[PDB]
């Protein structure tokens, strides 16, 4: 079922691709694990095209894309995929945590925090974003507490 | 001294029992470096490609690894516009990975694997590297194209 969102992100971006993640709406959890079973260059031009369609000038984009990302954090680290495909999805987590307003990156941050508490991280590379959102929040000066005042307590919570 | 002794048995070697795909003989041009063809890897968009490489050996060889460049023109991540190629046995220790127990058919073996696998790691062409990676087709289909106009006859 990704053939009708390859040819949304084609034509324009942001009036047909922002009505079809309205209208599915019912799990990106079943459209990513088994849409990479069948063909794991199928799980990297739907994201190619979902992140497309889901910029951060509006809110029923940034909870798509806060709610894609928590998916693709935790399908990395539970599923024993191909190492591929790992270098594939992890090498657009890192082309795409640039251009984030700033209560969702400490979110993210808590649940990198959680990772490392107790989640069994099988691999390291569910950890490769936490270098580039620490960036991410710092260029962002201003109040979500400002960026760099956020980051320390995150530094802090992560050596704790 | 030591690069008229490795060269001996090296050009008379690449004559005798060269890698698969690779050629390497003592230039017509130029009686002193090498002149190599690698065909272009199977299943790559280099397919019908024959590539010529100019293997510059070092005074110091084999001291030094030898300095190849691509002399066809090729679209490819570890390959920029002037043919310069990111490999670490190109290099010395520690950046690189030349050292004796090494030869001028084990680094163009490595060559022909590297034209059928570029690293997205040491990218000279961050374009073709994230062509190669994010849309295969585009940089297969322009490789290929770059194949037919350049690597062909």
């Amino acid at each position: 079922m990704d053939q009708k969102i390859l040819s949304l992100a084609a034509e324009k971006t942001a009036d047909k691709l922002q009505e079809f993640l309205q209208t599915l709406r019912e799990g990106d959890l079943t459209n990513l694990l088994q849409n990479q079973a069948v063909k794991g260059k199928v799980a990297g031009a739907l994201l190619r095209a979902i992140f497309k369609g889901s910029p951060c000038s509006e809110e029923a984009g940034t909870l798509r894309r806060r709610k894609i990302y928590t998916c693709c954090i935790q399908l990395v680290e539970s599923g024993d995929l191909q190492k591929e495909i790992v270098s594939e999805i992890i090498g657009l987590l890192m082309l795409e945590a640039h251009h984030f307003p700033g209560p969702l990156l400490v979110e993210l941050a808590n649940e990198f925090i959680s990772a490392v508490r107790e989640g069994s991280l099988v691999n390291g590379k569910s950890l490769e974003l936490l270098p580039i959102i620490l960036t991410a929040l710092a260029t962002k000066k201003e109040n979500l507490l400002s960026g760099e005042e956020c980051k320390k307590q995150l530094i802090n919570t992560l050596c704790s | 001294m030591q690069r008229a002794s490795r060269l001996k048995r090296e050009l008379h070697m690449l004559a005798t029992e060269p890698p698969p795909g690779i050629t390497c003989w003592q230039d017509k041009d130029q009686m002193d470096d090498l002149r190599a063809q690698i065909l272009g890897g199977a299943n790559t968009p280099y397919e019908k490609g024959v590539f010529k490489l100019e293997v510059i050996i070092p005074e110091r060889y084999p001291f030094e690894p030898p300095q190849i460049r691509f002399l066809t023109p090729i679209y490819h991540p570890n390959i920029d516009s002037a043919g310069r190629i990111c490999l670490d046995v190109l290099k010395l220790p520690p950046k690189g990975a030349w050292r004796p127990s090494l030869n001028i058919a084990t680094v163009l073996t490595s060559i022909q694997l590297l034209m059928s696998e570029p690293n997205p790691d040491d990218p000279l062409m961050a374009d073709i590297s994230s062509e190669f990676k994010y849309n295969k087709p585009a940089f297969l289909k322009n490789a290929r194209q770059w194949t037919e106009k350049h690597a062909r006859q």
